[PDB]
């Protein structure tokens, strides 16, 4: 029902990187979220049955060629659930002549690997009164200048208790979730009629992948459960916004592809996931694509915002 | 307790198909991938592909696409590989194996199923004693005139293992195989201990026990 | 794809020595790499996975290490039971191919064979053929010569040999030679002998029987 939330930015030398540890302590449990921009933006989610679990970070090992074991939650015997979510690629499709709801949504351009981005230092963004921080980035190699005045931002917010923000999309949170907002702002598309998207990968349980469980889109709710509750989950509305003020008229559909079992080798390499889990090959990946071929788009103001919740336990009953 | 039990060794005609099986037990079959691996006689290991038993999702090595088809029957926890349009290059031992949880190794392996592709007929072995003539005697069994490979030989139903040598088969001028299995034992045991060689030739369904006695 | 080079293809060492097998890849495989041992007539067995994790039950003399493109299996204090073939396998971009293999042979002291001879069984003789068997048991190294004599005449072209791989306890070889005669030919002669030459013997050893 309520949790005491601590947030720390954890730094090292050499080769400083953005690492954010959110620790939400209940009466007999802790939820740990470890967010990082070392490699593609990733979060490691760990649920423990003690109010005293701790995160250990070995920075030199985390930055080495074999980082397995560099991140740990201790004691290991207290871990009830652990998994990860990785944002691997920023996708772009030319939708000229495509139909709404097509798969793929358009003719794909070469995706931007989010492992090849550089990021601002998150220390400055950390806002302890709002329990938030953000990771803002752009490609390291941008020969076309597409991000000369553009960035992709991942804003993370934790919660101490249940509530429903006033700002659209007004997802109901509990103390068992973080909210993530992803915003693409001011980057140049590579042609007209571009639809943007994100490739998302989760760490699966066994060989096979869960399905998305599904009123205008602003009152709809999609949910992905890692396993039967209590367990990891993500929830979002199938809407994104193409204007910063998120006027209803700026709403765009957010379509999710089916989840595909995916090998590590088909995704950008994550040192964070490998540090916590060792070498693993059971990922589940899907593409989220924003917008239709006509109507509002990223093309209006070069703005796209999408929000989701990520949590452990029972999902918020958002009804 | 994890076991992968593979089907019996097979003789198959050139251009026919054959379906091999691997029954998994001792764990929940849908929680792990199953792989198939090929090994030609005297040669190294070749990865064929993998299948997820819950979904039938597969990956294949491009070399075996259209040669090999993987399937699973979830209810019977049985993995199958169908090998089609067979030729001599397909003669090999085929292993099924279960991946480890992380899907980054093959931990539990079946015993392998030998497939021989030939137009020749199957023939079970005749088994003859090699009768015993410091205080150690040698005795054995001659397992003669069978096709195709392999045969397996045990002594006293697996209770006798030390001093046993089972030789590689040799292909005789007849086109049939032959082998011997021998064991060294105390010369003083020969009037009191019975020695029986147990022979199994799966391709012909021939199973034979031969008592080996002093002449 | 990923190309893998496993080296060396063979090695020979003595009991108690430490040896290494290397697997080099064409691209970074992030420690997605396993090592197997395969003994004669058995399935492969997993020794190490994720480059460096030892499987429970596998002796601690086996260890793996490496990262990026260079992976090494180390066997400390080699034992006779370590004889056999070893293979790396990667689990990065499919296909998940194997290295070409390393055959590990065990060096040991010279040992002369014990020789035994076996007449054909009466059961076999009923079916019109006679097989006479000569066993050379537990010798090293593998070079050996077996000659058959029938009534003191050297045989040629009517024998076949077979040889075991090194024994997993004592590292020796054993060999069978089988002489094949028609029943008629077998019953025409009296003395059957096999003569064995090997480094570990001062002079050739002859085992014989008289038909009967
Ligand atoms: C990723 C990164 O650059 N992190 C830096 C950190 O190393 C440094 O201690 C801090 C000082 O304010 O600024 C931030
Ligand atoms: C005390 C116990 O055994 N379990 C409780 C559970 O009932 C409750 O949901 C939570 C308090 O928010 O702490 C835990
Ligand atoms: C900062 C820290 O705890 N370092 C230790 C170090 O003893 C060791 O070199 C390595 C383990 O492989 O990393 C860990
Ligand atoms: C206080 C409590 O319940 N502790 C449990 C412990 O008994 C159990 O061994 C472990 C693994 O499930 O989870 C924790
Ligand atoms: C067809 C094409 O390639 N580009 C056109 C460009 O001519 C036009 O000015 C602009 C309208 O916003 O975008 C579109
Ligand atoms: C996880 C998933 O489905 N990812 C797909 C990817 O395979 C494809 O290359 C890209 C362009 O169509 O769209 C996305
Ligand atoms: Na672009
Ligand atoms: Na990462
Ligand atoms: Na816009
Ligand atoms: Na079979």
């Amino acid at each position: 029902e309520t949790r005491q939330v601590s947030m720390e930015v954890i730094s090292g030398w050499p080769n400083p990187q953005n690492l954010l540890h959110i620790r939400a302590v209940g009466s007999n449990s802790t939820l740990h979220y470890v967010w990082s921009s070392l490699g593609p933006p990733a979060v490691v989610l760990v649920a423990t049955n003690t109010t005293q679990s701790v995160l250990s970070v070995n920075w030199s090992l985390l930055l080495s060629p074999d980082p397995a074991g560099a991140l740990m939650v201790l004691p290991k015997s207290s871990i009830q659930f652990s998994s990860a979510l990785v944002f691997t690629r920023l996708l772009e499709f030319d939708s000229t002549n495509a139909s709404e709801g097509a798969q793929p949504p358009g003719k794909p351009y070469p995706p931007y690997s989010l492992a090849k981005f550089s990021w601002n230092n998150i220390t400055n963004s950390l806002d302890l009164a709002n329990l938030s921080a953000d990771f803002q980035g752009r490609p390291v190699d941008d020969p076309t200048g597409a991000f000369a005045n553009g960035s992709l931002t991942f804003k993370v917010q934790a919660f101490s208790r249940s509530g429903r923000p006033a700002q659209p999309p007004r997802l109901l949170h509990t103390a068992d979730v973080c909210q993530l907002e992803v915003a693409l702002v001011g980057a140049s598309p590579r042609g007209n009629h571009s639809l943007f998207g994100l490739e998302v990968a989760t760490l699966g349980q066994g060989p096979d992948c869960p399905s998305v469980n599904e009123a205008p889109a602003v009152f709809q709710l999609n949910q992905l459960l890692w396993g039967s509750s209590p367990s990891g989950f993500m929830q979002w509305r199938p809407v994104a916004f193409s204007e910063e003020e998120r006027a209803r008229e700026s709403a765009l559909p957010c379509q999710a592809s089916t989840l595909h079992s995916t090998l590590a080798s088909s995704l950008p390499h994550s040192p964070i996931v490998q540090a916590f889990f060792g070498s693993q090959n059971n990922f589940c990946a899907f593409n989220l694509t924003f917008g239709a071929p006509t109507g509002p788009g990223y093309w209006d103001q070069y703005y796209l915002c999408w929000s989701m919740l990520l949590g452990m336990g029972f999902p918020p009953v958002d009804i | 307790q994890v076991q992968l039990q593979q089907s019996g060794d097979d003789l198959v005609k050139p251009g026919a198909s054959v379906k091999l099986s691997c029954k998994a037990s001792g764990y929940t079959v849908t929680s792990y991938w199953i792989d198939w691996i090929k090994q030609r006689p005297g040669q190294g290991l070749e990865w064929i592909g993998r299948i997820a038993p819950g979904s039938s999702n597969t990956y294949y090595n491009e070399i075996f696409k259209g040669k090999a088809t993987l399937t699973v029957d979830i209810s019977s926890s049985t993995a199958y590989i169908q090998l089609s349009s067979l030729s001599s290059e397909d003669s090999a031992v085929y292993f099924c194996a279960r991946e480890i949880t992380s899907a980054t190794a093959m931990e539990y392996w079946g015993q392998g199923t030998s497939v021989t592709v030939s137009s020749a007929s199957t023939k079970g072995p005749s088994v003859f004693p090699l009768a015993p003539s410091g205080g150690t005697a040698a005795l054995g069994c001659l397992v003669k005139d069978y096709f195709p490979e392999p045969v397996t030989v045990s002594w006293n139903s697996g209770a006798l293992t030390s001093g046993v040598h089972t030789f590689p088969a040799v292909l005789q001028s007849s086109g049939l195989y032959s082998l011997s299995s021998v064991v060294t034992v105390p010369s003083s045991s020969l009037g009191t201990q019975t020695y029986i060689c147990n022979v199994n030739h799966k391709p012909s369904n021939t199973k034979v026990d031969k008592k080996v006695e002093p002449k | 794809d990923i190309q893998m080079t496993q080296s060396p293809a063979s090695l020979s060492a003595s009991v108690g020595e430490t040896v290494t097998i290397t697997c080099r890849t064409s691209g970074d495989i992030h420690s997605y790499l396993a090592w197997y041992q395969q003994k004669q007539g058995k399935s492969p067995q997993l020794l190490v996975y994720n480059a460096k994790t030892l499987v429970d039950g596998v002796p601690s003399r086996f260890s793996g290490s490496g990262s990026v493109t260079q992976y090494t299996l180390k066997i400390s204090s080699l034992q006779p039971e370590d004889f056999g073939n070893y293979y790396c396998q990667h689990f990065w971009t499919p296909p998940w191919t194997f290295g070409g293999g390393t055959k590990v042979e065990i060096k040991r002291t010279v040992a002369a064979p014990s020789v035994f001879i076996f007449p054909p069984s009466d059961e076999q003789l009923k079916s019109g053929t006679a097989s006479v068997v000569c066993l050379l048991n537990n010798f090293y190294p593998r070079e050996a010569k077996v000659q058959w004599k029938v009534d003191n005449a050297l045989q040629s072209g009517n024998s076949q040999e077979s040889v075991t791989e090194q024994d997993s306890k004592d590292s020796t070889y054993s060999l069978s030679s089988t002489l094949t005669l028609s029943k008629a030919d077998y019953e025409k002669h009296k003395v059957y002998a096999c003569e064995v030459t090997h480094q570990g013997l001062s002079s050739p050893v002859t085992k014989s029987f008289n038909r009967g």
